[PDB]
């Protein structure tokens, strides 16, 4: 939330020149260079796996990789930061968070108290980092269920979540106020 | 200040090496460095660039103040509480071999009949002697 708001091969070339200069500046950078090389190699093969059109494309790709490894201007630091951020944002990691969330909701129905308590508490932390996530209907029904759950621990965790979320975003809190202030008499 | 000028100073010396006043001003900069940062920053190559460029600067100017400043900078750099000392002291020893060899030429030329005390030889000996006095002021030779 604080970051986002054939050319790819040319970018790979540019990053290689950046690191190449930094080899002169400081040792151990050669290891990083070889590591990036291997990672590009395996990523092209793994996308290849999913054909003859991309077969010819990847054989020029991979041959260029072999050549360019054998081959061991003016681009600098911030540029390198933004390029590698972009190329990482292409990788199958930045679009993983969503998946992770789903996993968490599998936990909420379980047969052990402590795990559910801690899950709810960490979720409270999660939402209090990014306040615009109480939109997906499944999480809504989750926090409702846990508000009606049959154990005092998860009950206090849930009410703490809902209260901190209400406190953070000043307006738009009159929609949770009723379900909140119902809960005072909870034994 | 340290992180900035470790990168920037060699380029400055390269840019303005002909101007004595500018280098004389710039030489006051290293007197204030936290010297740990050469170690913790992994930046010893820029130190090598500094010593090479400053060497060339020493070789191109003869006004006394720059020599005083450069000598004092080496004195700060040869502080024996920091790990960096040995490299700069060795490079300094290479400089002192250079200085003594010119001194050897100076003593042989004056002692012999030579060119009958020509002004040009006298100027060479005087310039070299000035460099020797300036460095010798701060360091045990």
């Amino acid at each position: 939330v604080t970051s986002k708001m054939d050319e790819i091969q040319q970018l790979q070339k540019a990053l290689l020149d950046y690191l190449d200069e930094n080899t002169e500046t400081d040792p151990s950078l050669v290891f990083s260079r070889k590591f990036y090389i291997a990672q590009w190699f395996r990523d092209t093969t793994l996308e290849t796996e999913k054909k003859e059109i991309e077969t010819t494309g990847q054989i020029m790709h991979r041959a260029e990789n072999r050549k360019k490894f054998l081959r061991s201007d003016t681009v600098d630091y911030d540029d390198a930061c933004l390029i590698v951020r972009y190329l990482a944002s292409m990788r199958p990691f930045a679009q993983s968070f969503d998946i992770y969330l789903t996993q968490i909701l599998r936990v909420l129905g379980e047969n052990a108290i402590a795990v559910r308590t801690k899950a709810m508490k960490c979720l409270s932390e999660v939402v209090a980092v990014d306040p615009s996530i109480l939109a997906r209907l499944d999480m809504q029904r989750g926090v409702h269920g846990r508000l009606m759950d049959n154990s005092t621990s998860v009950r206090e965790a849930a009410v703490e979540l809902l209260g901190r979320f209400v406190l953070c975003r000043p307006q738009l809190a009159e929609q949770y106020y009723d379900m909140l202030i119902e809960r005072i008499l909870d034994t | 200040l340290t992180e900035h000028f470790i990168i920037t100073l060699p380029m400055l010396l390269s840019k303005y090496s002909a101007d004595a006043e500018k280098v004389a001003n710039l030489l006051q900069i290293p007197q204030y460095f936290d010297l740990e940062i050469y170690s913790t920053g992994r930046m010893e190559k820029h130190l090598d660039a500094l010593l090479k460029q400053i060497k060339f600067v020493v070789e191109k100017h003869v006004e006394s103040d720059v020599l005083e400043a450069c000598s004092k900078t080496y004195s700060i750099l040869c502080s024996e509480e920091y790990t960096i000392q040995n490299r700069v002291d060795i490079a300094r020893s290479q400089l002192i071999d250079e200085f003594v060899d010119r001194f050897n030429h100076s003593v042989e030329d004056l002692l012999q009949e030579g060119e009958e005390a020509d002004d040009d030889d006298i100027y060479n000996v005087l310039s070299t002697l000035k460099r020797l006095t300036s460095f010798h002021n701060a360091h045990d030779l």
